[PDB]
């Protein structure tokens, strides 16, 4: 099964790697929510792991364990995957080795300094806050294996173009390839912003940064990089839940609309991380504001096309009235309860996300806890749901041990625990963001200074304690699952669940249309110039960089 | 059947997009409508001014703290202020109600937030850069200021007033 | 066979949700202003 499918060896190793990042990210969690809710379990903490040194040193750890490591790790695992198994080809193995080989390089160097207290700079690392060069090193050699991926599905789309001349791209695979060209584009940012500042400067080759281009290419990067978090999500979503929950998805065409406007819009729009600053004209900010709006609308999208799909499901499943359907769907199946449970909490969160969008009420919630709230209901539930789940058919899939009624039902407890705490803490930080906690602050060391946010702390509090528990179950799941012996290697050779696509007559011209990819990343690449072209240009004339500090 | 499903599921996606759009149009206009009243001065000024932060607390408008305020208009006060490793200068801010407060602050050493607790105040401070922005505040009293940016080991403490005289 | 009332009622749902959110942030907005 590795032999003529070794891309299902090298997936596997991207998935456990990811999912043991996300175990050592996650355990800072529930300490986290504490701290939320006013109770310090710190001292327990450090006893527990004697070289933690602070609440923010366990923070820089979750986040960039959870949302940076686990994430990559889980996109490149997928979108590399599925168009191969789809396609029915090989990836370039020798790249593909590369590719992991990079970010386990990249990860354990970057590691060091984190665990050595060397970095307590968060996963935004904003200077002047300055940490050790392995760091910066690290991250950027772990970012730039995406660089190698993108290169081997541009491969793949090469290839199977060459053999199918005039044929329209298969879907998972334009996904992808829209997917990876989109987070190309997406990167720049940020590697502009390690090579031609954090790198040299944690080498000592420049004393200072210019705080405020920093932040202006790093935001570049970092919105369309909560895209790359979810469109591998969005991929299995589409065109493999479907199936899971008994039906089809209802249209093909509208799945690569979604994915051609992600294409369009998902790099443009940083200035909406940057509302509370200094320097950037109001203008560009509205500008920005609009591209924001314009980006929500896949998803939009995504929520009629995704629901339709389920309702026809449950209807085949003889689903009745109204809300019938709802109930005939396959509740007894993680792969199918994960990420359905992660779309309902994504509703919450995508109203969360345009009211962050909105410039002017920006100002309302910015830096307060509403933010935490607003993006565990998009990253660490949905996304998070989506990967735990697919662990139920995608791990059989890739090693051939099939899944017991035992680790099934202890999936589903997973599954509800996780998803419930994640909806009790997401009104706990938005209640307290609303009262104007705020976020990344030890504040548990301060009892005193937050009265007026006395019950969402209790949630917080709560969702502490459940989700340690959901947390606890998955790590003995997770294991569980990959600690057996039972092998039936026949369903390792079983194929994907992908789903049947309902298509019809008009679709022909709007696929034909949207299939024009080279076209398409040249206007992608244009609204990048265009919205923080002119910006750049003006920070870049007046650059004032000022020298960092270490303040931990 | 499925077919028919078809044509009628591509429909209600037509008007789902559209209804969409149009209710991303309202608050498009809604937003423009802040940027027109009173509401938008604490949209941080979009001209750059730098500073030295090294040299902010020893020469020029931040350097003394009895300097902070300043009528700069008839109803207009510009007030310098400092956000720094662990605090603000000056402490508290002392400031008349209904006139027109305009915030020029800087850091010294990192990025810090400057929040006025029960107020539109948000904006980031950045070292080398001024962040102006403005505001009349209607109601008097102690207005509570948190840094909301992460600026190191004491930042859950960096506290400061706003004092605004009846 | 017919018309979707169940993505109908999930859309619906997610547009008061919107309109919950952003109201509600508003209004705050203008208290604050
Ligand atoms: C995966 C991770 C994330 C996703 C996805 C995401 C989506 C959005 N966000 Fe966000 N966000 C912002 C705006 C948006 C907008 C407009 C969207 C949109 O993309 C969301 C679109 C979503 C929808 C339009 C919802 C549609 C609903 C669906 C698709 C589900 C339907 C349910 C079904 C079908 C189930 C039915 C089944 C049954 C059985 C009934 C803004 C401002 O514009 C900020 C900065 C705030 C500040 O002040 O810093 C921000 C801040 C963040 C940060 C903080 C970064 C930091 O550390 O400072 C993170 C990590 C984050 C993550 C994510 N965010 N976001
Ligand atoms: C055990 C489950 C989790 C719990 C209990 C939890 C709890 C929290 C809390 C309370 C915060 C706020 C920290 C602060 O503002 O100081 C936070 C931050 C964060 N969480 Fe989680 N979280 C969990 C899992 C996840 C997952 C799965 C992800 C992504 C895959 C994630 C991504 C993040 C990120 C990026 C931050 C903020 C880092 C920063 O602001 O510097 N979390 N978490
Ligand atoms: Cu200054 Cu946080
Ligand atoms: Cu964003």
């Amino acid at each position: 099964v590795y032999e003529a499918y070794p891309e299902k060896k090298a997936t596997l190793y991207f998935l456990v790697l990811g999912f043991l990042a996300l175990i050592v990210g996650s355990l800072f969690g529930p300490f986290q929510a504490l701290n939320y809710g006013n109770v310090d379990a710190y001292p327990l903490l450090k006893r527990l792991l004697p070289f933690v040194q602070s609440y923010y040193q366990g923070l820089t750890l979750h986040g960039v364990l959870n949302a940076i490591v686990f994430t990559q790790l889980f996109a490149q695992a997928i979108m590399v995957y599925l168009p191969a198994r789809e396609l029915n080809m090989r990836p370039n193995m020798g790249l593909m080795w590369l590719s992991w080989w990079m970010a386990f390089i990249g990860l354990v160097v970057a590691a060091l300094p984190l665990l050595a207290n060397e970095a307590t700079v968060l996963y935004t690392f904003y200077p002047p806050l300055k940490g050790h060069w392995a760091f910066y090193l690290g991250a950027s050699v772990f970012v730039l294996s995406t660089w190698v991926s993108i290169y081997i599905v541009l491969d793949l789309w090469r290839r199977w173009k060459a053999a199918n001349p005039g044929k329209v791209t298969p879907l998972v695979t334009y996904m992808a390839v829209v997917f990876w060209l989109m987070w190309f584009l997406a990167s720049l940012g940020l590697v502009l912003e390690a090579v031609l500042f954090l790198l040299p400067w944690s080498f000592g080759l420049v004393e200072g940064v210019d705080p405020l281009v920093a932040r202006t290419l790093f935001w570049w990067t970092g919105h369309p990089i909560v895209y790359f978090w979810l469109l591998p999500a969005y991929a299995i979503i589409y065109t493999i839940l479907p199936k899971q929950a008994g039906g089809k998805l209802v249209s093909d065409p509208m799945a690569r609309l979604a994915f051609l406007l992600f294409l369009l819009l998902s790099t443009p729009v940083g200035f909406h991380h940057q509302f509370a600053d200094p320097g950037i004209d109001p203008t560009w900010k509205m500008i920005h504001s609009v591209l924001t709006l314009f980006v929500a609308v896949p998803s939009l999208m995504t929520a009629f096309t995704v629901a339709a799909s389920l309702e026809f499901a449950g209807r085949l499943r003889g689903g009745r009235g109204l809300f019938g359907w709802i109930r005939a769907l396959p509740w007894d199946n993680p792969a199918f309860v994960a990420p359905v449970l992660g779309l309902l909490g994504f509703i919450p969160g995508g109203a969360g996300g345009i009211v962050n969008a909105s410039f002017t009420l920006d100002y309302v919630v910015h830096n307060t806890a509403w933010v935490p709230g607003h993006f565990h209901l998009q990253v660490a539930s949905l996304v998070t749901l989506t990967a735990m789940g697919s662990l139920y058919w995608l791990l059989p899939n890739l090693t051939g041990k099939p899944i017991s009624d035992a680790q099934r039902r202890l999936g589903l407890a997973v599954v509800w625990l996780w998803f419930l705490g994640m909806m009790i803490m997401a009104v706990g930080l938005h209640w307290a963001g609303l009262l104007n906690v705020p976020r990344r602050a030890y504040i548990a060391q301060v009892p005193d200074a937050y009265p007026h946010a006395a019950v969402p702390m209790v949630f917080n509090v709560l969702a502490g304690i459940v989700l340690l528990v959901a947390l606890l179950l998955f790590i003995y799941g997770l294991f569980s699952v990959l600690l057996s012996r039972e092998r039936k290697p026949e369903l390792a050779e079983a194929p994907l669940p992908f789903a049947e696509v309902i298509s019809g007559p008009e679709d022909r011209r709007l696929v034909l249309a949207m299939d024009r990819i080279g076209f398409w990343f040249a206007v992608a690449a244009i609204l990048v110039v265009l919205a923080y072209g002119p910006t750049l240009v003006q920070l870049f004339g007046h650059l004032n960089p000022v020298p960092g500090w270490r303040l931990w | 059947d499925e077919h028919k499903a078809h044509k009628a599921i591509l429909a209600y996606e037509k008007g789902w997009l559209a209804f969409s759009l149009a209710m991303l149009f309202v608050f498009i206009a809604l937003i423009a409508y802040t940027l027109a009243t009173h509401t938008a001065g604490v949209i941080p000024a979009g001209k750059l001014e730098r500073v030295d932060p090294t040299t902010v607390r020893q020469e020029g408008p931040w350097a003394d703290p009895a300097q902070a305020v300043v009528q700069t208009g008839p109803n207009q006060y510009t007030v310098y202020v400092l956000a720094f490793a662990f605090g603000y200068q000056p402490n508290p801010i002392e400031v008349p109600q209904g006139a027109e407060i305009v915030f020029k602050i800087t850091s010294p050493d990192v990025i810090h937030g400057f929040h006025v607790e029960g107020t539109n105040i948000n904006v980031e401070v950045l070292p080398g850069e001024v962040s102006t922005v403005r505001y009349t505040f209607k109601r008097p009293g102690e207005y509570r200021i948190i840094c909301n940016q992460y600026c190191g080991l004491g930042h859950q403490n960096m506290f400061g007033t706003i004092v605004v005289k009846e | 066979e017919e018309k979707p009332k169940g993505a109908l009622a999930v859309i619906l749902v997610l547009t008061l949700t919107i309109l919950v959110f952003w109201l509600g942030v508003y209004a705050v907005f203008f208290a604050r202003g």
